[PDB]
């Protein structure tokens, strides 16, 4: 496999013509711009380096990578010296030895000898380059130092005390060499210039412009840490616990980017998690959540033994597996005989692997005898899988994340990648700072707009709901003018339909000059943006929940694909229509069924040819009718004819709308099993409980947004004794199915056998190749990094006439304001995994981003308590005045349960997939003191229900 | 904004760009990629002051004055302890002997001259014995020295070479981007080493030499590569002051 | 009122290429130093980060981090001015004011500049924007006389 | 290929009947006399060791390979503890962590902080077992040391100067931990008892009965060297 993975080369990889040279008498062939250091690395001949890292561009600060080159004068650096043909370089002479020793002498003259009781012992790039070069003596009787607390005549002014304000890493500048990798990383890699170098010379100290890191613009992500060689910036878990020995590759249980990590381990104790320099998803970068937040797996509040109640009012009872499963299966069979098999159901968890997903949908189809399964994707990116299906042929992405590197423009509708998908936003900013352009269509100023060294930017700050009107107007502009690509239309799409679409869109009613009234966006700006999008060579669209979660989501997605096909930004690296999937293995989940209308492979359920295959493979009779969806489940159970539910890894209460309704529907249910780690809000209405396992204890795969199948490994051991697939088969066999699995490799084999695309998938492949894109059959064996590269899947694109339907959640006197729900970087959706960490620092309370002018007349001030008097409920919350949002718009966050936010949220949903209207809700923000009438009862219930016996 | 190092081209155009005057490494030249990533022609004033005169009066005329390699007139600035200071523009080939004893008389204090520092503080301390040394880039670069902006100060017998050699490193210390190690630390360490020498230690001079050498060979810019010249010069020319 | 001045300054340097240095110059000329209260808006206007600004401010010497006395006295400490007796001058002056080199006050502020172009008029200084040369130990009396 | 080649297991290989046991929750099958340490090595679970080497027989000097075993009292050593069937052993608890830190504390209380300018940097089995266990502080304000040339009131009597009489290796006892691998090797492996331990306790210093190594019965063969972890013999 590549060397980039295991070895830290010096400089980044360059593209160009081959170039031959002789490093220390060894022939090497490498691209042109490639340095001497990287080449020498590729050739095995190692050169002493401290300030050079691949993540970033090289800088001649250490001066320790000096080499003698024929045809040059002196001892130039390899970090900065690009190769040239016929170049002959010498790496180790007496001269160079002397100089390097001298340089290290100078370094160490200002370094403490706290090795042997420093955190980074065994992992300091200074120590090992001080032993390499051959340092044996330091001759400078130093007086001016940075580490010495006590100088002569008194305290050292140069001494800067430690800074442990951050709960995850610490800054001890006493040990700082000024290589500046920290800076270079926060500025090149991440893209938030939080670090600088205060001073000129010896007085130069790294610093964030603030008393402490926390107060700063530094969020986290330990890039600064991953790059610091000298324990100045160090993880605390390495201070407390020792320095690790082994490494194990896994993936993050978040964000759907698939940021691959390598967990460093000292025995069985997890010391830290550090990115791998693998995965096209993350090239050695991360966020705070993945890098640091893995402490939920060791929280006291985690549950390790099954529990049964037999009545929700009654307390729990810690119980073993057998009798629990017995009780479970008994009640299940009872209900199955009484109300029918359609009176059951499951709820898969994206957070889980695809293997467990497959098992669960089997359990729901093969065993229970129904099609009533579902997952989190009904509410995140279902409309997507309808629109892109009606247009292209796939309910999935179009490109990788490496494509953005090649784009010349980014159009972002309904997304906040800095909080949602950080590692993607980094790569986006890398391109923005390199000239590319940006259009943003949110009503809420996102931090992607205020990125540093940004190029050009347009911002369409519209009114939420009006997202299709804007697209239609864009298309109207493009068609009124003549900017679109005709070749593309004639070739890859149809013409009969293009004519109709053009004649529809060309209407002056869908023009920017009219929509400006209802939309709120200006006209000229829109025209400009459209021209800019249509003009660019390679443009790319990245959309999220601003389009989907609405009364018109499928419609919008369709409109978007229409634009993308019209302009010609499809079937090429640098362009596409990329939806930003959220949870891990949402894609995997949807691919492995987890929908009540399909089988694994997005194959409908009414297809006899497929039902036959599966009846044969599972040896059971299946149903041809499609099952219920979550809202349908709840309405049913309220009405009856639904009595059972097996909730895997999901919080249907805090993370679903019309909380009152869902609660009332979850209560009227003779049995609702739970299969989470902790005692969630869902378990307040439960009868049963089964522990699950974390991604650290599991083994399997995760299918991310770019269709990549990352592999998940086992580092710890299941505290509850059994992972989730184990539990699933336990339950199924206890019911009477009779499966026998000993390793999920067998399951992946089953899948490869049944569904197409995964036919070539094998764990060994994932281990060797590193990762795979799931369309991997005998055709496209390596994988399919880009979809629709040669003609569309259905064969021909399809143009569809979209129109703007006025939403039913319009505003009035008593509900004048609007509402929006969204996200934060530190905390995940409900924070069951995250509130149980030290990330309650950046965000420990949910807050309401209200506008000032919309607050003055109300009497709001920052830090005041308010109430959201909506139609579907009422809630109390702390306020925050900000010009981020537009007037007549409000923004909330649902990460905290102490605040009940989805109770405000209304039942209104998409037309196709019934994804709810989260991003729109008519509310009334007013001032108040008494918290609420609902929150009180909720807490009462939760307290009277989370008690054990 | 008060930073010597900003005289370097890279740092200069870094400072133009709104950033901090940290010298850049030189895989790319400013001519290829300088100001705002664009090609830029960076030059001294004297080099741009001759351009019009050149193109107008004819290149061949400008080609007349000077030595074989160094062509054209140069200004010699003469300051410090010297009777007739100021400026003297002339063709190369003139000795500092003449320029300092004949042309500019002697010293303000009437005392003799013990030192004459060509170039700035990045330049050596030529004594009287080097009066047989005409001005040109080549001979001065070869005779353990430098001629850049043709700077020329003077010191009389009442000077202490130790103090000056110290001020050199003190300069390189106070004036330093702080990018490469051999000027950050090397300087503020040499300033201690020289003190140690002033004390009388013998484990210092070789230490000093090694330091100077690594500063020459390793440092990125000149300010930490030429700094050693003053020192070594004051030491090898004026040993009667360095115990 | 400071915000207004700052906004004015920023408006005056709009669209320029690499306008951080000029803007800072002007901000300093206005107040007398770069207050940390004015690291942010600059960044907001220029699309930078507070950090970059503070780093620039920290690097360069001519940008005051704290204000000076009513008067200011820069005194060359370079080669030439050293040659023609700058030490003695320095001593006399710092004895007069009672303020050593680099040590400031509410009254005055003595500091170093490391050249002024007065290399022939060796002993040179800048007192309150007025250059002085040939500073023998007598003119210092007149220097201090106009300067309490 | 074998692990013996690349990895330094703890104790030598033994022959006997197969024996099953559970090292830190991992099943292992190995000969009878085989130790816990070697088994744990064979199983991938590494245990902190300084005085144990395969070349020689084990001795409980460092006390850093302590483990909690079900059915035993206290924290016995793995180097000296032969396996038995059905034995379940724990390798990393809080207790053991504390004790190991304490032991390394004691060690380093009598060691110079010349890492970063010592020869065996990157190749010292003390440094890497001091970072492993998680040492972060030393609390003993030591007065009696071996490395310190200058004590209070004058020279250190305990200080023994270097010995570069040999042209191939050097002996700097200032950095000696008394693991005695050197001795054990010259006496078990080679077979010429040239090395001994002169003294009783803190005053115990390795030594050949002679002013210098050369004058001794030591020929060469750097077994003594190949085994010294701490750059004393280098
Ligand atoms: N740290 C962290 N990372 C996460 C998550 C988290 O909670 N924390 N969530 C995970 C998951 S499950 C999710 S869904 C993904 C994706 O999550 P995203 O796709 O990032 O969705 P949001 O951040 O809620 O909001 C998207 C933007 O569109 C705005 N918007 C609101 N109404 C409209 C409208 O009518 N039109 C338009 N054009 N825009 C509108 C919203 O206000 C917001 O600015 O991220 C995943 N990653
Ligand atoms: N107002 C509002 N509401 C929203 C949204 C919004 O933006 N605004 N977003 C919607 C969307 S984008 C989505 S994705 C949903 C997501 O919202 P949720 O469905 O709440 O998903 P998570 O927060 O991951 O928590 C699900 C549960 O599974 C548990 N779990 C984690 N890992 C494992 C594992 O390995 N095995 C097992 N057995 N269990 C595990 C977690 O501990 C947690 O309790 O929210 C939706 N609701
Ligand atoms: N280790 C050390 O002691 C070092 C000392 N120095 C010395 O400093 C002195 C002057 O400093 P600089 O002006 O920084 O470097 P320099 O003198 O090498 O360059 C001269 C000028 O011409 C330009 N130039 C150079 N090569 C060119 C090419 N091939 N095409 C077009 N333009 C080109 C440069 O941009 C620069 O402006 C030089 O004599 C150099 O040797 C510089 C680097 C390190
Ligand atoms: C520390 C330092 C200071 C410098 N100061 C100046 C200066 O004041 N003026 C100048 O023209 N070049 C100066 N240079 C040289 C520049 O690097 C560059 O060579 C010069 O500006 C180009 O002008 P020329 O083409 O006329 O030589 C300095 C270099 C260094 C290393
Ligand atoms: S940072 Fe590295 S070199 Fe410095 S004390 Fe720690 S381990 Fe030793
Ligand atoms: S953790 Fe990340 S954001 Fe914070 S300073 Fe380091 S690189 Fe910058
Ligand atoms: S904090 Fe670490 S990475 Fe940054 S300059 Fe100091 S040693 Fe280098
Ligand atoms: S960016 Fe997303 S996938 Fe990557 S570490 Fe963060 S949460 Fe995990
Ligand atoms: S020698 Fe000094 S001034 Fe020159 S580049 Fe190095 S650190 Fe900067
Ligand atoms: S023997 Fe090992 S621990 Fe001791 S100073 Fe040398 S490298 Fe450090
Ligand atoms: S080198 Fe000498 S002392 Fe060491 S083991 Fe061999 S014979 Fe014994
Ligand atoms: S000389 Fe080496 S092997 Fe012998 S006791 Fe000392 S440290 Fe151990
Ligand atoms: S080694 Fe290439 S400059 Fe640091
Ligand atoms: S040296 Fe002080 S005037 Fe130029
Ligand atoms: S570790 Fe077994 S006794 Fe030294
Ligand atoms: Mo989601
Ligand atoms: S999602």
């Amino acid at each position: 496999p590549p060397l980039d993975w295991t070895q830290d080369m010096g400089t980044p990889k360059r593209e160009g013509a081959p170039v031959h040279l002789t490093i220390d008498g060894v022939e090497v062939t490498v691209p042109a711009g490639t340095s001497v250091l990287r080449a020498a690395a590729e050739a095995g001949i190692s050169i002493p380096k401290l300030c050079a890292t691949d993540n970033v561009e090289p800088v001649g600060s250490c001066r320790l990578c000096m080499v003698e080159i024929e045809g040059m004068r002196g001892t130039p650096t390899s970090c900065t010296t690009p190769v040239a043909p016929g170049m002959r370089v010498h790496t180790q002479t007496p001269q160079l030895q002397k100089l390097r020793r001298g340089v290290m002498e100078l370094y160490i003259s200002d370094h403490p000898l706290d090795c042997l009781t420093c955190a980074a012992n065994g992992d300091c790039e200074l120590q090992d380059m001080a032993g390499a070069v051959g340092l044996r003596e330091v001759r400078y009787q130093a007086k001016d130092t940075h580490f010495a607390r006590r100088d002569a005549t008194g305290p050292n002014p140069r001494y800067i005390p430690k800074d442990n304000s951050n709960p995850y890493f610490s800054y001890d500048p006493a040990k700082c060499i000024v290589c500046m990798r920290c800076v270079r990383a926060c500025e090149e890699v991440q893209g938030t210039f939080a670090l600088t170098v205060m001073g000129r010379g010896f007085d130069a100290r790294i610093s964030p412009a603030a008393p402490d890191f926390l107060s700063s613009d530094c969020v986290s992500c330990g890039a600064c840490v991953q790059a610091c060689p000298t324990a100045t910036l160090v993880e605390k878990s390495v201070e407390r616990i020792g320095t690790p020995e082994r490494k194990v590759v896994t993936t993050c249980a978040y964000c759907g980017v698939g940021c691959s990590f390598e967990a460093h381990m000292l025995g069985d104790q997890l010391v830290r998690m550090v990115p791998w320099k693998g995965g096209a998803a993350n090239r050695g970068h991360s966020c705070v959540k993945g890098r640091f937040a893995y402490g939920y797996a060791t929280h006291q509040d985690r549950i390790l033994k099954p529990m049964i109640r037999d009545k929700i009012t009654d307390p729990w009872r810690e119980v073993n597996w057998t009798e629990a499963l017995d009780f479970t299966a008994t009640r299940l069979r009872a209900l199955r005989d009484s109300h029918g098999a359609d009176a059951l159901g499951v709820i898969t968890s994206s957070r889980c692997t695809n293997e467990e997903t497959y098992l669960v949908q089997k359990l729901a189809r093969a065993v229970f005898g129904t099609n009533n399964t579902d997952t989190c994707a009904r509410v995140c990116h279902s409309p997507t899988g309808y629109g892109l299906k009606q247009t292209f042929g796939t309910s999935a992405g179009t490109q990788d994340f490496d494509s953005v590197e090649e784009t010349d423009l980014a159009l972002v509708i309904g997304a906040n990648p800095t909080d949602g998908h950080p590692v993607f936003a980094s790569r986006l900013r890398k391109r923005l700072r390199a000239g590319a352009k940006l259009i943003v269509v949110d009503p809420r100023r996102i931090d992607l707009l205020n990125t540093p060294h940004r190029g050009e930017a347009w911002h369409l700050q519209l009114k939420p709901g009006t997202n299709v009107a804007v697209m239609t107007a864009m298309a109207h502009v493009i068609v009124t003018e003549q900017i679109f690509d005709k070749r593309f239309i004639g070739d890859r799409c149809d013409w009969d339909e293009w004519a109709d679409y053009a004649e529809f869109v060309a209407n002056p009613e869908y023009a920017p000059e009219a929509v400006e009234s209802l939309t709120g966006v200006p006209a000229g700006l829109l025209r400009q943006a459209a021209r800019a999008y249509a003009a660019a060579p390679n443009a790319a669209i990245y959309y999220g929940l601003g389009v989907t979660e609405h009364s018109q989501g499928s419609t919008t997605v369709i409109a978007i694909a229409n634009l993308a096909m019209m302009t010609g930004n499809i079937g090429r690296p640098g362009v596409g229509v990329n939806p930003l999937r959220g949870q891990n293995n949402v894609q995997g989940s949807c691919d492995m069924g987890s929908f009540p209308h399909e089988f694994p492979g997005y194959r409908h359920v009414s297809d006899d040819a497929t039902r036959g295959l599966f009846e044969r493979t599972w040896g059971v009779t299946l149903s041809s009718e499609p099952g219920l969806r979550i809202p349908n489940m709840l309405d049913a159970a309220v009405e009856g004819r639904f009595k059972a539910l097996y909730v895997q890894g999901e919080d249907i209460l805090q993370s679903d709308p019309d909380t009152r309704h869902v609660s009332a529907g979850l209560a009227a249910m003779d049995l609702v099993i739970v299969h989470d780690l902790f005692l969630n809000e869902t378990a307040n209405y439960a009868h049963v409980f089964l522990p699950g396992s974390t991604f650290l204890e599991k083994d399997g795969t995760f299918t991310n947004a770019e269709r990549r199948i990352n592999r998940v490994r086992r580092v710890m051991a299941p505290k509850a004794g059994f992972a989730d697939w184990e539990v699933t088969q336990m339950l199924a066999n206890a019911l009477g199915a009779g499966w026998h699995y000993t390793h999920p490799s067998e399951i992946m084999a089953e899948i490869a056998a049944t569904t197409p695309g995964f036919a070539a998938v094998t764990y060994e492949m994932l281990d060797a190749r590193g990762s795979v894109q799931w369309p991997c059959n005998e055709k496209a064996p390596e994988g399919s990094p880009i979809m629709h590269v040669e003609g569309f899947v259905r064969g021909k694109g399809r143009f569809i006439r979209t129109a703007y339907l006025p939403t039913d959640e319009k505003t009035g006197p008593r509900f004048p304001l609007l509402l929006t729900t969204g996200r934060i970087l530190s905390q995940y959706n409900v924070g069951a995994q995250t509130r149980r960490t030290e990330n309650t620092v950046w965000h420990g309370e949910d807050r309401l981003e209200i506008h000032p002018t919309d607050a003055e007349t109300r009497g709001i001030r920052d830090g005041d308590w308010v109430r959201l008097a909506s139609r579907a409920g009422e809630t109390t919350l702390r306020a925050t005045v900000t010009d981020r949002v537009s007037p007549g718009v409000v923004y909330t966050t649902f990460h905290h349960p102490d605040t009940q936010a989805n109770v405000v949220t209304t039942d209104t949903s998409d037309w196709a997939t019934n994804c709810p209207e989260y991003k729109v809700t008519a509310v009334q923000v007013a001032a108040s003191n008494g918290p609420s009438d609902w929150q009180q009862d909720y807490a009462a219930q939760a307290a009277a229900a989370r008690r054990i016996e | 904004a008060g930073a010597y190092v900003c005289g370097e081209e890279t740092s200069l155009l870094n400072s133009l760009e709104g950033k901090r005057g940290t010298v850049r490494a030189k895989p790319p030249l400013p001519a290829l990629k300088g100001l705002f990533g664009k090609p830029t022609v960076v030059n001294n004033l004297l080099s741009l002051a001759a351009v019009p005169w050149i193109i107008a009066h004819g290149a061949k005329a400008y080609e007349s004055f000077g030595m074989d390699r160094s062509r054209g007139t140069i200004p010699l600035q003469i300051g410090g302890n010297v009777k007739r200071g100021g400026l003297f523009e002339t063709g190369f080939g003139i000795t500092l002997g003449e320029l300092v004893e004949d042309i500019c008389g002697g010293t303000a204090s009437g005392r003799p001259v013990k030192a004459v520092q060509v170039g700035g503080p990045l330049g050596a301390y030529h004594p009287v014995s080097d009066y047989h040394l005409p001005f040109c880039y080549e001979q001065f670069a070869g005779q353990g020295g430098l001629v850049g902006h043709a700077g020329l100060v003077v010191h009389d017998d009442t000077a202490d070479m130790l103090k000056l050699a110290r001020f050199a490193m003190e300069f390189c210390a106070i004036e330093s981007c702080g990018t490469c190690t051999p000027c950050r630390i090397g300087a503020v360490r040499g300033v201690e080493v020289i003190d140690r020498i002033a004390a009388g230690d013998a484990s210092a001079m070789p230490l000093l030499d090694d330091l100077c050498q690594t500063m020459k060979l390793g440092s990125l810019c000149a300010l930490g590569g030429f700094t050693p010249y003053p020192v070594q010069s004051a030491i090898r020319h004026f040993p009667a002051d360095f115990p | 009122t400071d915000t207004a001045r700052l906004r004015a300054i920023l408006a005056a340097h709009r669209g320029r290429e690499g306008a951080l240095l000029p803007i800072l110059h002007d901000v300093q000329a206005a107040f007398g130093f770069i207050p940390e209260d004015a690291y942010a808006p600059i960044a907001a206007d220029l699309g930078l980060t507070r950090a970059e600004v503070a780093g620039v401010v920290g690097f360069y010497h001519d940008f005051r981090k704290a204000p000076a006395g009513r008067h200011v006295i820069k005194l060359c400490r370079a080669e030439a001015c050293q040659a023609m007796g700058m030490d003695a001058v320095q001593a006399r002056l710092e004895s007069a004011l009672g303020l050593r080199l680099g040590d400031s006050s509410e009254a005055v502020t003595l500091e170093a500049v490391y050249c002024l172009g007065l290399c022939a008029c060796a002993p040179a200084a800048m007192v309150d924007d007025r250059l002085v040369g040939r500073l023998d130990a007598a003119a210092v009396a007149g220097i201090v006389a106009e300067l309490g």
